[PDB]
């Protein structure tokens, strides 16, 4: 299964720079087989947000063929977890082995590809390891909900967002929440005994703020409760949620690398040959 | 080439000399620890021994096909009905599927959903049967066709699936694309009013790679009256007090009370607001449990031919994980 | 156990009524009151108010009934001993109170099939009993320490057993739950401060201690179990009499518990006071007899005192146990007034009546109907007596106040439905047998859903759904059947068939329809 992306004539100065792209990724909109290029197209930056859903609804593909003619693209993952193949590091980061990669919108819309000879510009991702895509989804999304490199919002798609965050953490609270919240100074007490217990505390945790400045008295028996316990399904509920709750605002691992002898670290623009998972 | 899953079981709910091949199996848990499970799931106000009673009413037998389970659900064409009842061989089975609804909508009244009861297998293709002990074989990866049936009839197959069930997104969402190479999903629809409850059943295909927002707008209605009338028969308190509200005007608050840790007893600490978070009756993620999916592999074509069905077209066995959809 | 919880979690989170209390009906008393145990339960109360009529809607309340001794259950601890002695039903009452808990007000209670009374000035008892739960909880502890000490189970729990042995004696250990209703004595909140003021002039003339318990024994059992952690803490049982039946049931206290008793529970004080006090001072020796411009003083203070003195005549008797079985007594004497008047109109005129159902006589039975004929007269004088004789406990269930209560339902302007039967879909007479040899009594324990429907020559032909019992009407000897409509129409069909119909006309005042229409039904 390799779908075929045909072109028009283009000028012979940018198939030069456009066959220096082998491993970036582009994200079509149905799998047949022959297909344009025209359709996989993406205007300039902005709504870093937009495009970040955008990548939820559309399923990635890596490049590894390119002639002026057509373009051989690689479906990259709908039913294959073993398909190994090499893409190029267009991240900032330096990713090493056995790192899970994750696809992130480029930002400040500065690193795109203006195309001429047809008028049309390619917005290539770049690919981050996981834990550093973490923290951009944090930062990102917590700004987004702030307004009711640094690039501007757009407050038309903020609404989905934050209603996205809002809900996921509104069905986070339970009837056992309220007995796991009663256990707050009983667990800052234990952060001053020890030192990992202060450890696993943040600083401006703002529940170390919240432990002295209120009192609650012990949780009120619920109903059944001779019969059933909730906090076991609170537990179970909160490890549920939290198990996707980077996806649904962020992208899911879309792969990881994987080598045999050489330099641990592939340093940005080369090529790294990765399993897929 | 595709590999195989063998299963030997009883005719009770599959069974594989009615059907032709071609058609998803399912393999359902062993009761016994539905049943204890409940004893500590079911919420309050409600009955905590109604799944014992149900399943009860119903006497290993593992396997159960689409086919079979479509029928006892809501949603439902009656000529399906007729089929299954006039054209599987078996004894009493109109009253085995009619105590098999009412075990489904028990469960789900005891908020023990069934997505945690039937795990899925692939598409059946062979059997030998004794008298009422069978051996059933489906994929389980890899495309359907590349298996061998002892037909000699037509050695491949296809994958079969009862053409009133299956519900498009794609053409049904409008989403303005062009079918290329689309996904398959198994959903589960449950609703939630005290004895006043059932079941819907469907088979989803789509580009989508991501459900969620699609089907929390596409059963809009359930989940809507499903948050209200979800919460009923647990005893809320009177009127929340006004201590409940959680002070944060105190946050930033240079001069205010305070109290280090390390002093917190029954010290002269009395001085600090009182707060009880008290939430008793309110909706629970589980009281707005709606759907559950899961995914079942990829799709080129379906066509519509016959007793309706729907003929895939080049099936491709990848079975995922299940899904909650509340939100 | 476990009812007591739960009922009070339900009443504290929704306020279906201002307080509560907590009740242990033994066996005896079920048992003289014609209900019986070891059967399916639903339990229901209500409460209904003196002097005026005027019933609280039904509220569904928790109960469960043990088996084995009851008493004891409130008592120990399950790994340590077993309880031992009767054992009846746990419920809890909602009251009526807040500032003066008015007397002679009671609180229905219904079960299955029967309904019990519980006057408050009979439930409340003013002291409590908590001095002797310390002589019980040290016995408790004392004995898990002899249990640990010899079992042998776990370490965890030999500490625990080690440090209650060096707190206090080991010697032995026993409870007995029978000895705390007779040995004890009613506490009162005095004694500690006699105690202490002797203190000052004697002197003058010249972990801790249980929670070691908690700590061992949550691992015994392995489970917290939160019904267990009241049986630790102090309880006290007031053993009382009953009002209407005259045998003995309890009403336990636990400390914790916001029920009526304990700590944190609301306490009113005894509207008996002033009515005992305003009685002595203008001299009189009734409250109903008092002086009205001293009764405007009474009325001005406490609103609930103001119906039993102000009209002329109250609704309902006042100042007497004996409300409800009073308003029951005169209701059956209506219906059956109505019956036997409606029964001596139509049999007045010298008749001869015509067999109104269809039934083939063999042709040897011309005897029987022969005698048939002659014992009519004394059939129906006996069928009289009899029911004139009954008492209306026994009445109430069968198909006479049945189809009594259907047509009251309608002329009441106020919606009503059933406990446990659909509506009675007028057409459908409900049948009350009674035997024909000899002594006269009934026969059948729930009414027979008959159905009339007019066939040849005027002739009705019979059919019954509901009820499954042979010999429907008339069909054998031995079985006079009496039936009443729902539109109050009655016919009565000696054996053989023969009989007549009959009218009924229902002479009843309507001031007083809504409260046994409240009493009989569930008014939603």
């Amino acid at each position: 299964m390799e779908v075929d992306i045909a072109l028009p004539t283009l000028s012979p100065g940018d198939l030069s720079a456009l066959q220096r792209c082998e491993g970036r990724v582009v994200f079509l909109e149905t799998l047949r087989r022959h297909a344009t290029l025209r359709e996989v197209a993406l205007p300039c930056g902005g709504d870093v947000l937009a495009a970040m859903a955008a990548y939820r609804r559309r399923f990635a593909a890596v490049i590894t063929r390119v002639t002026p003619h057509r373009m051989l693209a690689t479906p990259l993952g709908v039913g294959g977890r073993g398909q190994s193949l090499v893409l190029q590091n267009t991240g900032p980061f330096d990713l090493t082995n056995g790192d899970h990669v994750c696809l992130v919108p480029p930002l400040l819309g500065d690193e795109c590809l203006r195309l001429t000879s047809a008028n049309l510009e390619l917005r290539f991702p770049m690919t981050l390891p996981l834990a550093q895509a973490r923290e951009l989804t944090a930062r990102v999304v917590a700004r987004a909900a702030e307004t009711l490199q640094l690039p501007p919002p757009h407050r038309d798609n903020a609404e989905a967002a934050t209603r996205s965050l809002v809900l996921n953490m509104i069905f986070l609270l339970n009837e056992g929440a309220v007995i796991l919240l009663s256990l707050i100074p009983n667990l800052l007490t234990l952060g001053a005994q020890d030192g990992y217990a202060n450890a696993v505390i943040q600083l401006g945790s703002a529940t170390r703020e919240l432990g002295q400045l209120v009192r609650q008295p012990p949780p009120p028996l619920p109903q059944d409760h001779a019969r059933r316990f909730c906090v076991f399904e609170a537990l179970e509920a909160w490890i549920a949620s939290a198990s996707r709750l980077g996806d649904t605002l962020g992208t899911r691992p879309v792969a990881r690398v994987c080598i045999f002898d050489g330099p641990p670290t592939v340093p940005p623009g080369e090529k790294a040959a990765v399993v897929e998972v | 080439r595709a590999r195989l899953i063998r299963q030997v079981t009883l005719a009770d709910f599959c069974e594989p000399q009615a059907e032709r091949p071609g058609l998803v199996v399912l393999a359902l848990r062993h009761p016994a620890d539905l049943a204890g499970a409940a004893y500590a799931a079911t919420p309050p106000g409600k009955n905590h021994r109604d799944l014992e009673e149900a399943w009860l009413a119903l006497d290993r037998a593992s396997v159960v096909s689409l086919n079979f389970l479509v029928a006892a659900a809501e949603n439902a064409d009656d000529a399906l009905r007729a089929h299954v009842t006039t054209n599987y061989r078996d004894r009493r089975t109109a009253a085995r599927l009619e105590r098999f609804a009412t075990v489904l909508r028990a469960m789900i009244r005891s908020h023990v959903f069934p997505h945690r009861a039937l795990h899925v297998l692939g598409g059946l293709l062979g059997h030998v049967t004794q008298d009422r002990l069978a051996s059933v074989t489906c994929v389980a990866r890899g495309d359907q066709e590349a298996a061998r049936t002892n037909d000699m009839a037509a050695r491949r197959s296809q994958v079969h699936v009862p053409a009133c069930a299956l519900m498009d997104v794609d053409r049904e969402l409008r989403l303005g694309g062009d079918d290329g190479l689309r996904f398959a999903y198994l959903v589960f629809v449950y609703t939630q009013r005290h004895r006043r409850e059932a079941l819907r059943v469907h088979v989803a295909v789509s580009r989508l790679p991501e459900l969620g927002d699609a089907l929390s707008f596409l059963l809009a209605g359930t989940r809507v009256d499903n948050a209200i009338h979800g919460t009923d028969e647990a005893d809320a308190p009177a009127a929340p007090a006004a201590a409940a509200a959680f002070p944060a005007y105190l946050f930033n608050d240079p001069r205010s009370a305070r109290c280090p840790t390390g002093r917190l007893n029954t010290p002269a600490a009395e001085a600090l607001p009182v707060w009880a978070p008290d939430m008793r009756g309110r909706a629970t993620r589980n009281s707005c449990m709606y759907a559950a999916y899961v995914r079942l592999g990829t799709v080129e074509r379906v066509v519509r031919r016959a007793l309706p069905l729907a003929h895939m077209e080049r099936f491709t066995w990848d079975v995922g994980a299940w899904e909650e959809c509340f939100f | 156990m476990d009812a007591h919880i739960a009922n009070e979690t339900k009443q504290q989170m929704t306020r279906f009524a201002p307080a509560l209390v907590h009740v242990i009906v033994p066996d005896p008393l079920l048992a003289r009151a014609g209900v019986d145990p070891l059967a399916p339960f639903a339990a229901h109360a209500q409460t209904r108010y003196h002097g005026s009529g005027v019933c609280e809607p039904w509220v569904s309340v928790f109960a469960g009934h043990v088996q084995t001794g009851a008493v004891e259950s409130v008592l120990t601890l399950p790994p340590l001993q077993r309880p031992r002695g009767p054992g009846g039903l746990f419920v809890s009452l909602p009251l009526a109170l807040g500032a003066h808990f008015d007397g002679f007000t009671t609180a229905a209670l219904r079960v299955g099939a029967r309904e019990l009374v519980f006057t408050y000035d009979e439930l409340l008892p003013a002291r409590t009993r908590y001095n002797v739960d310390g002589e019980r909880l040290e016995r408790l502890c004392r004995q898990f320490a002899n249990y640990a000490r010899a079992r042998r189970v776990a370490p965890a729990v030999a500490a625990a057993g080690g440090h209650i042995d060096a707190l206090l004696p080991p010697a032995a250990a026993t409870i007995d739950g029978e000895a705390q209703l007779t040995r004890g004595g009613f506490d009162d909140p005095a004694a500690p401060h006699a105690r202490d003021a002797d203190r000052e002039i004697l002197s003058l003339v010249r972990l801790t201690a249980l929670d070691w318990l908690d700590a061992g024994y949550a691992a015994l059992a392995g489970g917290d179990a939160p019904a267990h952690v009241w049986r630790r803490r102090p309880v006290s049982l007031v053993a009382r009499r009953h009002y209407q039946t005259g045998e003995t049931f309890v009403v336990v206290a636990y400390e914790h518990s916001t029920a009526w008793g304990g700590r944190r529970g609301p306490r009113g004080e005894p509207l008996a006071r002033v009515l005992a006090e305003e009685c002595e001072r203008h001299g009189v020796e009734h409250p109903r007899a008092l002086p009205a411009e001293a009764r405007r003083e009474l009325v001005r203070r406490h609103a609930e005192l103001a119906v039993p003195l102000g009209d002329e005549e109250p609704p309902l008797p006042v100042f007497d146990a004996t409300a409800e079985l009073v308003l029951l007594e005169r209701f059956r004497n209506a219906c059956v007034r109505a019956l036997l008047a409606g029964v001596r109109e139509s049999v007045r005129r010298e008749p001869r009546m015509r067999q109104i159902i269809e039934f083939a006589i063999r042709p040897r039975d011309r005897e029987a109907v022969l005698d048939v004929a002659g014992r009519a007269p004394a059939l129906l004088d006996a069928f009289a007596r009899r029911l004139e004789h009954t008492p209306a406990r026994e009445m109430v269930d069968s198909g006479l106040m049945t189809a009594a209560a259907a047509h009251l339902a309608a002329r009441a302007t106020a919606g009503y439905v059933t406990f446990e039967s659909g509506p009675l879909l007028g057409g459908v007479f409900l049948f009350d047998y009674y035997s024909a040899g000899g002594e006269v009594i009934r026969v059948t324990r729930a009414p027979l859903a008959v159905a009339v429907e007019p066939a040849t020559r005027g002739q009705f032909a019979c059919r019954f759904r509901g009820a499954s019992h042979r010999c429907l009407p008339g069909e054998s000897y031995a079985y006079l059947c009496v039936g009443v409509s729902r539109d109050l129409r009655a016919l009565v069909v000696l054996p053989g068939g023969f009989g007549f119909f009959a009218t009924l006309r229902l002479e009843w005042p309507a001031a007083l329809v809504d409260p046994v229409l409240e009493r009989l039904c569930r008014r939603v």
